[PDB]
């Protein structure tokens, strides 16, 4: 085949559709979109009210059995009206294969911890907390785990400045650090590259 | 409809209140503990006038949703405090004080720079 | 191509005349006390203002409310503009009323006194594309220029 | 104002504040502070030093890059003076001495060396100059050093006309050398005092306070020629003040009587120390010299300065002598005027 | 103390500014002859509710809502401000 | 003199010959200690006595919409009416014509470069004007 | 090259230089000002002009990869020289 | 549909409370929701398809060291994008910024034909190709 260019695995795309289709039949009242990409990952897209009993379906099922949570992470996209996509990462050891689970959140509106189904959740939930600001409800220990004490916004919204509002230095005067609005003796320079011609015609959107 | 939404902790603001004047006590509470802990060298009348001031600044809220992660993230911080996971430069970091005083009149600003 | 002339003999700081009768610099503070101080003596007639070509609709309503406000109405352009009969008072009086877009439908013009080629360039553009595709007819009073 | 003085940015450390500062005796304890203060805003701060490089190594970072300049220098060498004051547009001196030196008296310090600066900056062009004076100075004191204080602030005036005297009170603060003095002399069981600590009234200034003054000076062309007197909202007697002092370090406080003669004595036995004595004989005559009340002079409040009261600010200070409820009871102030 | 300016604010279309439309067609070249040297500034623009500013000496300023007016209430509105100084 | 700012260092409404109102918005703030136009009067005002009762650039604005709204709807032209009105108004007073014949101030492309204080200041402007008057030489 | 200013400082290649009033040459005292003394536009303009036999002439700068893109010059006018974009070396051509 | 008990709230969405930016850059930015106009230095259109938020632009000062362009505005490198205006807008609002929109300005279909370049009677006949 073309030396330069990805080939593709048509069997594993079978299966992972099948599968997809499985999965949505099992759990209509939670699935919203199945989809397979074309190197072969399987997103199930789900309503937010069925976080656990998707994840426990998927965990626990003998033709599933994804016991392993391998990332739990979020993405902010603000033209949406539920900002916040929350994604989970799930392995199957048993069947050596992968899918994540998708679903979405507002600022407001709290989200199920999956503490009870996969305790490696625990400081993932905490993680997108502390960079989106996403409650999960019934959270062991829900608190910040990357930032600084104390500090104020969630910075992995994408409207949250790259260098802040605040930053520190030692001031003599009053024998601390102390915290003070950012100054920077150079600005970001902030690049506009895009080019102006489509790149990619098969993803064209209707005007 | 679109105003039909899943709450956080609280029903309504009445129970948004509640949860709010807990709050409020365990921080009104913890001032004193807080001033010896971490040997500061405000009184704690000025410790306690920075909460009154803090809760004040949020009186203008009338979403429960919104009121409840406000409770949520003051009792976050107060856990901080209390479990001395904060250092005395967290603590302090309240009070500004090595930020001068920018001025508000409009004569003022006009005389420094451009912003309003 | 003139943007090059915001670079070169630009006002940097507030000045006022020495005892010498020369422009010095000076701070914001000073240089309006000095002013604040004549505008607070005279009236009427005594105070007035002439807004140059390139001021701001911001700065002529606010120049405006301060010599009213010492009863002053003597609020002058440098750019003439007829006075008799309705003058201001009709917006249509002092108008470009077919608009800029209006002239591709148009199918006579006639110009007055003016060379639209290099008082508004643009404008004098959209007369040639209308010129060129609509077969408009031109007449010009006036200095016969290119 | 050349075009790289004009101010720019929001007062922080990355700003330009427009100021170049020579402050000489900067690496002293009131200079550390005025140091702190020009570089918070963005200032370019010239550091003449004396000393070893390693002791200006705490006013590095109290500047943004390149925001401070040291130089060596030489108190009686002009040409030294006049390479850190050239570029300058206010030059500052707190240079001092609490003790005499054998190469450097009370006349080097207080009087010589205020001169050379004044008149090098006269000479090179500077703009602003800011003398800190003492607001007990004054020619027929038994002080040596507030004696030379009067004769130098004079020359300096004569040198510079437009300069601007401060004349502070004794300045506490973490350290200082006043409530830490007392402090200190706790650290022998006697705790002498001329008379009983009476017939000493003490109006003491918080260090800060002198600095925002010091700085709204710079910034304020109404105080260019003149004098101002920095003291403290509150007068104290010596007992009182000591009392209080060793209150709030916990300390027991064991009073006993002196005159001069024999506290004149213990001043010079710890003068014959090769470094900072702990007392010496004109330490003991400044600290018994009554502050100076000075109504025909501006003070803090002229310059939009209030005075710190000492209670306040004293745990900051003292709580590092104490030993491992802060009824402190607040020390009896004299009436006010 | 006089009156110093005269501002008629109105919308081309709205049925609201009607009458402030009519007494502009009628009666405003006539208002204009006996005040030649008054400024009577009349400014158009769309879906605005008609006013009437009147601007006295030192900078005071009235208006009228002259919304819904019939042409001769207009007339009575402009005859107070001509007649009654502030 | 007080230093304003030009239309490249403030966000200010211009109206252009049809009547269309648009704004120019901040490329760089002003140099040196030069300030807002409209802010240097309103400070004036203040230190005079007679402070002007707008704070911001928002309020001077809604002080624009009274004097004439069509100040304040950007990128819209709002058509203008009455010419017979005008034109009743203009024939009350007989004025004579001049003999002198109507001359354009500009006649040439060499007139065009500069004609106010930006482009007088402006160093190509000035060689634009070389070389029309010169030469390409 | 390397110029001095009236208040003794070096001019750079870039014509930088701090005026008399400029505080910030308060940055050089008890240091120095680095300056590079070999100044490019002094160095190409003793190269000599290159004399060839053709209206086009190529340039890739020397040593090949080494070098810069390589460009061709056109060498039709005789009222001045060919001169490369990349490396300032000068071509003429010789007769024609 | 759902087992999960709602409760209606009918307040207007404001979320700046508990977004943590400070007092300052809420109320004194003005925030500019518009279709980036095509770069005339080319013919590509695919930047022209999205809305934009930007902020007032602030002061820029150089460094004193250096010469580089400080700023002391967190947010002068701020751009988001969004699908539609009504998202743009709802965006804003929530966060409390003041805001203004422009319309997006869609270039006019034009008629084009080659037959007129040659034209017997009409001006747009070409003197060259
Ligand atoms: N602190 C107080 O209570 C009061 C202070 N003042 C005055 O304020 C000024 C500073 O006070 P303070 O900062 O406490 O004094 P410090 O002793 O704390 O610092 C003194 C400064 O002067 C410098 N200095 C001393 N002698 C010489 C010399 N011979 N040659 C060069 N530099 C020298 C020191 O440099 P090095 O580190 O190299 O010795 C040091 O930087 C003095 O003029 C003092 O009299 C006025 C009223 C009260
Ligand atoms: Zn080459």
């Amino acid at each position: 085949t073309r030396p330069t260019v990805r080939p593709r695995n048509d069997v594993a795309h079978k299966q992972l559709s099948a599968f997809g289709e499985y999965v949505a039949e099992i759990l209509p009242k939670y699935v919203q979109q199945v989809q397979v990409s074309c190197f072969n990952e399987l997103e199930i897209c789900i309503h937010p009210d069925g976080v656990i009993p998707v994840l426990t379906f998927l965990r626990d099922h003998s033709n599933a059995q994804f016991k392993s949570l391998a990332d739990l992470t979020a993405v902010d996209i603000p033209t949406r009206q539920n900002r916040f996509e929350i994604v989970y990462n799930l392995l199957s050891l048993r069947f050596n294969s992968r899918i994540r689970v998708k679903t979405y959140t507002d600022e407001l509106t709290p989200i199920e911890s999956s503490v009870p189904v996969y305790k490696a959740a625990n400081w993932y939930e905490r993680e997108i907390w502390d960079m989106f600001g996403v409650f999960f409800a019934n959270h062991p220990d829900l608190r910040r785990i990357l930032t600084d004490y104390g500090f104020e916004g969630h910075p992995f919204r994408k409207d949250f400045p790259l260098s802040g509002y605040v930053e520190l230095r030692y001031d003599d005067e009053v024998k601390r650090v102390v915290a003070e609005p950012v100054e920077l003796a150079q600005e970001f320079r902030k690049f506009d590259l895009n080019s102006p011609w489509e790149a990619f015609p098969a993803y064209r959107q209707p005007p | 409809a679109s105003t039909s939404v899943k709450p956080i902790f609280s029903r309504d603001m009445n129970e948004a209140k509640r949860r709010v004047r807990e709050l409020y006590r365990a921080w009104y509470r913890e001032v004193p503990n807080t001033v010896h802990l971490f040997q500061l060298d405000i009184s704690v009348k000025q410790g306690r006038d920075k909460v009154r001031e803090m809760f004040k600044k949020n009186a203008h809220i009338t979403d429960p949703r919104v009121v409840d992660l406000l409770v949520i993230k003051g009792k976050m911080e107060l856990e901080e405090t209390i479990k001395v996971w904060k250092q005395r430069t967290h603590v302090m970091r309240f009070f500004h004080e090595t930020e001068a005083p920018r001025p508000k009149d409009f004569l003022s600003k006009f005389y420094v720079g451009h912003d309003p | 191509f003139a943007y090059d002339g915001l670079k070169r003999q630009r006002l940097t700081e507030p000045m006022v005349r020495n005892e010498k009768g020369l422009l010095t610099h000076t701070t914001w503070e000073d240089a309006l006390s000095r002013v604040a101080g004549m505008l607070q003596s005279f009236q009427g007639n005594d105070v007035a203002a002439i807004a140059g070509g390139l001021v701001d609709a911001e700065a002529l309503i606010a120049l405006k409310d301060l010599l009213n406000r010492v009863d002053s109405d003597t609020l002058c352009t440098e750019e003439v503009f007829p006075t008799a009969g309705a003058g201001t008072d009709l917006r249509s009086n002092y108008l470009l009323n077919t608009t800029i877009a209006g002239v591709e439908e148009a199918d006579v013009v006639l110009l007055v006194g003016t060379n639209p080629r290099f008082e508004a360039p643009l404008f004098n553009a959209r007369i040639r594309k209308s010129w060129l595709h609509n077969d408009l007819k031109v007449a010009l009073i006036g200095s016969p220029v290119d | 104002l050349h075009h790289a003085v004009i101010p720019h940015g929001k007062g922080g450390r990355s700003s330009v504040s427009g100021i170049v500062a020579t402050v000489f005796g900067a690496t002293g304890f009131l200079g550390r502070y005025v140091v702190n203060h020009l570089g918070r805003m963005g200032s370019q701060v010239i550091v003449p030093h004396r000393c070893e490089p390693y002791d200006t190594m705490h006013l590095r970072p109290m500047g943004d890059l390149g925001q401070i300049i040291f130089m060596d220098w030489n108190g009686r060498d002009k040409d030294s003076i006049r390479r850190a004051v050239e570029h300058s547009s206010v030059v500052i001196n707190l240079v001092g001495r609490e003790w005499e030196t054998q190469n450097f008296d009370f006349e080097d310090v207080f009087v010589k060396i205020p001169q050379a600066i004044a008149q090098v900056s006269k000479e090179a062009g500077v703009e602003k100059f800011i003398h800190i004076s003492h607001l007990n100075a004054d020619i027929k004191s038994s002080s040596k050093y507030l004696r030379s204080k009067a004769v130098g602030e004079k020359e300096v005036r004569e040198t510079f006309p437009e300069a601007t005297i401060i004349k502070p009170a004794e300045i506490f603060g973490r350290e200082d050398r006043f409530l830490n003095y007392f402090a200190n002399i706790r650290w022998f069981g006697g705790v002498p005092l001329i008379s009983l600590g009476k017939k000493t009234v003490k109006q003491p200034v918080y260090i800060v306070d002198v600095t925002k003054g010091i700085i709204n000076a710079i910034k304020d062309p109404d105080a260019r020629g003149k004098t101002f007197a920095f003291v403290g909202p509150s007068r104290y007697l010596l007992f009182d003040l000591v009392q209080y002092v060793f209150a709030v370090a916990h300390r027991p406080f064991l009073p006993y009587p002196l005159p001069h003669f024999a506290y004149r004595w213990i001043g010079r036995l710890f003068e014959i120390s090769p470094f900072e004595p702990w007392t010496t004989r004109d330490k003991v005559e400044r600290i018994h010299t009554t502050d100076k009340i000075l109504p025909h002079l501006p003070g803090l409040e002229d310059l939009g300065v209030e005075a710190t009261p000492l209670e306040l600010k004293a745990i900051e200070v003292l709580r590092r002598h104490r030993t491992y409820i802060e009824d402190v009871q607040p020390a009896k102030t004299i009436p006010t005027s | 103390l006089g009156l110093r300016e005269i501002r008629i604010h109105l919308c081309q279309r709205s049925p609201g500014s009607q009458g402030v439309r009519d007494f502009i067609e009628k009666r405003y070249v006539e208002l204009k002859k006996a005040n030649p040297d008054l400024p009577i500034l009349i400014r158009e623009c769309s879906d605005v509710q008609p006013k009437l500013w009147a601007r006295y000496a030192f900078g005071q300023e009235k208006n009228v809502s002259l919304n819904n007016f019939s042409a001769d209430q207009v007339t009575r509105a402009l005859e107070n401000v001509l007649s009654s100084k502030a | 003199i007080l230093p304003g700012a030009a239309y490249t260092e403030k966000s200010a409404t211009y109206v252009n010959t049809e009547g269309r109102a648009q704004q120019t918005k901040v490329a760089v703030t002003p140099p040196g200690l030069a300030r807002e136009d409209w802010k240097i009067i309103r400070a004036l005002s203040e230190i005079a006595g007679m402070t002007l009762p707008y704070d911001t650039l928002d309020q001077v604005r809604n002080r624009l919409e009274e004097v004439s709204p069509n100040l304040v709807r950007y990128d819209d032209v709002e058509g203008a009416n009455y010419f017979q009105q005008a034109s009743e108004l203009s024939k009350l007073v007989n004025q004579q014509l001049l003999a002198d014949p109507l001359v354009p101030p500009q006649l040439t492309i060499k007139d065009f470069y500069m004609t106010d204080s930006i482009s007088r200041a402006s160093q190509t402007m000035a060689k634009c004007v070389k070389a029309v008057t010169e030469g390409a030489h | 090259g390397v110029r001095t200013s009236p208040t003794g400082e070096k001019v750079t290649h870039t014509g930088q230089v701090y005026d008399d009033g400029d505080y910030r040459k308060v940055r050089f005292v008890g240091r120095q000002k680095e300056v590079n003394e070999n100044f490019a536009i002094d160095l190409i303009a003793e190269q000599p002009v290159s004399q060839v036999g053709s209206r086009v002439i190529s340039c890739d700068g020397g040593g090949g990869a080494l070098g810069h893109p390589r460009v061709y010059i056109n060498l039709d006018k005789e009222t001045k020289t060919g001169t490369c974009g990349y490396c300032g070396l000068q071509f003429r051509q010789q007769h024609h | 549909t759902r087992d999960t008990q709602l409760i209606t709230v009918d307040e207007k969405l404001d979320i700046t409370t508990i977004t943590g930016v400070p007092e300052e850059h809420i109320k004194t930015r003005k925030a500019r929701i518009f279709v980036p106009a095509r770069n005339n230095m080319q013919s590509g259109v695919n930047n022209t398809k999205k809305w934009k938020m930007e902020f007032d632009t602030r002061e820029r000062w150089e460094n004193p060291l250096m010469g580089w362009a400080s700023t002391a505005d967190p947010l002068s490198n701020l751009v988001l994008t969004f699908s539609t205006k009504e998202d743009a807008v709802a965006f804003a609002e929530k966060n409390g910024w003041s805001y203004d929109v422009e319309e997006r300005k869609v270039p006019k279909p034009k008629s084009k034909s080659y037959g007129a370049n040659f034209s017997w009677n009409k001006r747009t006949r070409v003197s060259t190709k």
